[PDB]
RNA sequence: UUAGCUAGUAGGUGGGGUAACGGCUCACCUAGGCGACGAUCCCUAGCUGGUCUGAGAGGAUGACCAGCCACACUGGAACU
RNA sequence: UACCCGCAGAAGAAGCACCGGCUAACUCCGUGCCAGCAGCCGCGGUAAUACGGAGGGUGCAAGCGUUAAUCGGAAUUACUGGGCGUAAAGCGCACGCAGGCGGUUUGUUAAGUCAGAUGUGAAAUCCCCGGGCUCAACCUGGGAACUGCAUCUGAUACUGG
């Protein structure tokens, strides 16, 4: 109903903010082999809740910094 | 050649450079003659082939060939080179256009008349 | 931009007839048909297999007088258009004012043909037409229009006509010194010398 | 009524101790109209003794080709030594497009529309060995339907 | 390693063929049984049969038309290394119609003919002519 | 503002109008929003030479675009001839 | 035969600021951020619809027409 | 102005390249490794179809050649569509992280994939069927196409989870 991507959280050193790895997969436009592409965002979380190798997932909202203009919604695979 | 090792590192092709350099893609290019000679060919020929050094515009300092029998070229005379080599002279690689800007046509030539910059000869 | 020599030298050349000339008189009093023009007329070299395809490619040109710039533009309309290729090449050759003109035996020859075309004599459905590559649609009648129906060259050449054979996808008036281009002609209903395939094979280079 | 086409004729030798003796091979095929090719490649120290070896042989070890009506059946490929050779069935009346050698061996085969291309060594003996090899084993909607056990119509 | 199995029941097939074996016999599967079911209906091997509890063993009887081979080729298109997929539209034709294409598609494993005729395209399989 | 206007897509000498549907600060062959038709000046007989999609017309005059001063002599002469 | 780059830099809090979100700006706090899926640096370059070629896939290219962008002696700045 | 009508008379209107092989089209005379030609192979040293003129021919045509430039032929950077014993080409050998890949069975997921629908993919251009300029170039109506992306609804064989 809303526009939402999952993806490994990479950091979360800095406060309120962590780096999410979304990997999409993609097709070669000439080769056609299909090659794992990996996209990095900075995403606002409220309370610093998640944790690095956590899965999570964000959407898109108004931006809040320089680098960050995405809010997650919720985690699954919290633990290690 | 694996599909792998092309997206890794593709098909890189060959940058093919031109045998022609000092025109610069242009077709022609004025030039003004530095020192008009002859030179002896490579060994399967025998000759005096009329070539001469030219400073061109652009600032390069190419040897070119003149075509045809007899030519009225002096030094400090402006010619323009064409480009397209002769292949048993080492090093020239452009011909000169006879019928521009100081060369003559050549005298009394009726076949192939237009390459040597020649009018018609009217009856 | 149209050929103005010797016109049996070209026929000379193709070592058959082109028809360009009325017939009137037997065309091998009027030149040596079997031997090609020149000096070195009567050496007949091997021909290489360029050779054939360009000279059924000349002969073909030669017939209906098109040069070399028009004809490869009805080879891009015949590879365009659906079907067999070469056909339609014959068949927008077939499609020319002045070839009509020349089936319906208006001018003797088609350079007279032409010229009928091109002195404003020919009304196409009632429109004069100066044009001598006009595409001629079916169902279209073409006429002599009426300054020129009192030629002396029209009605000799009507005469002249009825010595060829009738084609079968006209239906001319020889009183009227009007016609009718039904339809657009079969390949059974052309020669059968012309290699059209030849043709095709030479422009897929 | 077996039409007959010299493709190329070629000037060989063989040094001995007096000098060079040379002689003369010519590569001709043969060919019905129709699916009945054969090619023949001759030698002799003469020129019109060379094609006459050739044509001799060609006339014999003939090998029949399923055509379809003026065209092939599917798009074939065929080896010879230098030559992979690739030919297609074509629309009516698009020509003979096809390269050198390759030209003279489909126009005696009786085909009329083939879209061809010679990959690897155009040697003409090898690319005509490799056409041979190509169109024998080109097989008919009929050929696939007795050895599948089915009709032809559940093929399509 | 057996990096592909599907592969592995093409090879035995065309290596069957040429030796004049009468009978090919493999590990089974899954997708190998939907392969050889087509192969057994298309017209190009004789029977299969599937024998063995712990681990079953898929036996093809080949087929032989005149002396020579039935299946003069056959090849594999999608391979892990480099997967194949085609929409309905892009079907490949193989042999101009007289081989066939095996095609995996949501309704199961079928032919190309089959999938065009059912309107939905997938992962082509094998190329067998 | 948005208007409703003429542009001169012909050839030399025998011009061809479309009406298209245009912000007014746009170039007259540049930029436009909605093709709504044609008009033809050189139209010969047994030819329409005049077609306005006038439901769409009337659909960009209610959200306030302007006529021509052309326009509105088409949209009198559609709506004449129908 | 460019491997490290970055201190308003990365993020937070609050203030200011804009038509509007925002290191956009400022104070403070935190120590981050980017990078081998090529950061940084260097050379070249307006981009696209398209055009040319090619059977195709591709290659080459961005004149005319049209969309967007940039610039107006050079370097700057703001006013209305 | 287009367009149309009248006048007069074949008048006022053809050139350029090339002709050894590739490559369509040949002879003669000058010339003597000179003068010169040339894209490649190569021609010229006294009988040159290769140089220059002539005759003849061939290809084009109000143009024709030359040069420059891009793709093609070139499967000669090969995704389609190549190779690596000896022709250019397997690291001296091995372990191994990232990466690529992965036996078999069931369930589940729906990511890939597949299908459908919607939105969008400006117009022009290209293509198809027509229409309009005496034809064509050109102009133009309708359509297809824009092979893409997004969202939704499914499908579950295959691949992933
Ligand atoms: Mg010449
Ligand atoms: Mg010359
Ligand atoms: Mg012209
Ligand atoms: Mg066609
Ligand atoms: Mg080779
Ligand atoms: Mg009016
Ligand atoms: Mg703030
Ligand atoms: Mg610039
Ligand atoms: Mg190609
Ligand atoms: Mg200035
Ligand atoms: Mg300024
Ligand atoms: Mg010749
Ligand atoms: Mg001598
Ligand atoms: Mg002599
Ligand atoms: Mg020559
Ligand atoms: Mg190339
Ligand atoms: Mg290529
Ligand atoms: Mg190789
Ligand atoms: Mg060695
Ligand atoms: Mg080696
Ligand atoms: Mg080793
Ligand atoms: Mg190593
Ligand atoms: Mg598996
Ligand atoms: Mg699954
Ligand atoms: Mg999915
Ligand atoms: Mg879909
Ligand atoms: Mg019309
Ligand atoms: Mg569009
Ligand atoms: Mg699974």
């Amino acid at each position: 109903k809303i526009r939402t991507l999952q993806g490994r959280v990479v950091s979360d050193k800095m406060e309120k903010s962590i780096v999410v790895a979304i990997e999409r997969f993609v097709k070669h436009p000439i080769y056609g082999k299909f090659i794992k592409r990996t996209t990095k965002l900075h995403v606002h979380d409220e309370n610093n809740e998640c944790g690095i190798g956590d899965v999570v997932e964000i959407r898109e909202c108004r931006p809040l910094s320089k680098t960050k203009s995405w809010t997650l919604v919720r985690v699954v695979e919290k633990a290690v | 050649a694996t599909v792998n090792q092309l997206v890794r590192k593709p098909r890189a092709r060959k940058v093919a450079k031109s045998n022609v350099p000092a025109l610069e893609a242009c077709p022609q290019k004025r030039g003004v003659c530095t020192r008009v000679y002859t030179t002896t060919p490579k060994k399967p020929n025998s000759a005096l082939r009329k070539v001469c050094r030219v400073r061109l515009t652009n600032g390069f300092e190419v040897t070119s060939y003149i075509g045809g029998e007899g030519h009225n070229l002096q030094e400090h005379s402006v010619i323009l080179i064409r480009g397209g080599r002769v292949k048993d002279l080492p090093g020239v690689r452009y011909h000169t256009v006879r019928g521009a800007l100081d060369c003559s046509g050549v005298k009394d030539r009726k076949q192939a008349r237009s390459k040597y910059g020649v009018k018609r000869p009217k009856a | 931009a149209r050929y103005l020599g010797p016109k049996l030298k070209l026929s000379r050349r193709e070592g058959t007839d082109l028809f360009l000339k009325s017939g009137v008189r037997a065309i091998d009093t009027k030149c040596k048909i079997e031997q090609a023009p020149g000096q070195h007329g009567a050496r007949k070299p091997r021909l290489s297999d360029y050779g054939v395809q360009l000279r059924e490619k000349q002969k073909v040109r030669r017939i209906y007088g098109v040069l070399e710039r028009q004809f490869r533009n009805y080879y891009k309309e015949a590879a365009r258009l659906k079907g067999n290729t070469g056909e339609n090449l014959l068949a927008l050759l077939e499609g020319r004012l002045d070839n009509v003109v020349y089936r319906m035996g208006f001018g003797a020859t088609r350079a007279e043909a032409r010229q009928l075309v091109s002195h404003k004599a020919i009304m196409v459905n009632g429109r004069v037409v100066n044009i001598a590559s006009y595409q001629v649609s079916p169902n279209d009648v073409v006429s002599i229009r009426e300054k020129a129906k009192k030629q002396s060259r029209v009605k000799a050449a009507l005469e002249l006509a009825e010595q060829r054979e009738k084609p079968t996808w006209l239906e001319v008036d020889a009183g009227k010194m009007e016609g009718t281009f039904k339809r657009k002609p079969e390949r059974s209903d052309l020669s059968a010398d012309i290699n059209e395939h030849l043709i095709v094979e030479l422009y897929s280079k | 009524e077996l039409q007959e086409k010299l493709i190329a004729v070629n000037r060989v030798s063989k040094t001995v101790k007096g000098g060079r003796i040379f002689s003369f091979t010519a590569l001709t095929v043969v060919g019905d109209g129709n699916g009945r090719v054969g090619f023949g490649y001759g030698k002799a120290r003469e020129v019109p003794a060379a094609i006459q070896k050739a044509m001799e042989k060609a006339r014999r070890n003939m090998i029949n080709v399923a055509l379809n009506n003026g065209t092939l059946q599917h798009p074939v490929k065929g080896v010879h030594t230098g030559s992979r050779v690739f030919m297609q069935p074509a629309s009516e009346g698009t020509g003979i497009i096809a390269g050198g050698a390759m030209r003279a061996v489909l126009e005696v085969a009786g085909v009329h529309n083939v879209l061809a291309k010679a990959y690897g060594s155009t040697n003409p003996i090898n690319v005509v060995r490799a056409t041979i090899d190509g169109l024998e084993n080109m097989n008919s909607p009929e050929m696939v339907a007795a050895k599948r056990g089915k009709s032809v119509e559940e093929i399509l | 390693s057996m990096q592909d199995p599907i592969a592995d029941m093409l090879t035995r097939i065309r290596n069957g063929q040429a030796a004049n074996k009468a009978a090919v016999t493999m590990p089974s599967s899954k997708l190998k049984v939907a392969i050889a079911n087509v192969l057994k209906e298309e017209g190009f091997i004789e029977d299969f049969k599937v024998e063995g509890d712990t681990k079953p063993e898929l036996e093809l009887t080949l087929k032989y038309f005149q002396g020579k081979a039935v299946v003069e080729s056959i090849q594999r298109v999608s391979r892990p290394g480099l997967r194949i997929y085609k929409r309905k539209d892009e079907l490949p034709k193989v042999m101009a119609g007289l081989g066939i294409a095996v095609v995996s598609t949501s309704k199961g494993v079928m032919t190309d003919r089959a999938a065009r005729q059912a309107g939905l395209g997938g992962e082509i399989i094998c190329y067998v002519a | 503002m948005v208007t409703i206007r003429l542009a001169r897509h012909g050839a030399k000498k025998r011009p061809f109008y479309q009406v298209v549907v245009a912000d007014s600060r746009n170039a007259r062959n540049g930029r436009f929003i909605e093709r709504v038709g044609f008009f033809n000046p050189i139209a010969s007989e047994k030819e329409e030479g005049t077609r306005l999609d006038l439901d769409r017309i009337a659909h960009w005059v209610g959200q306030g675009a302007t006529i021509s001063d052309r326009v509105a002599a088409l949209i009198k002469e559609v709506n004449k001839a129908a």
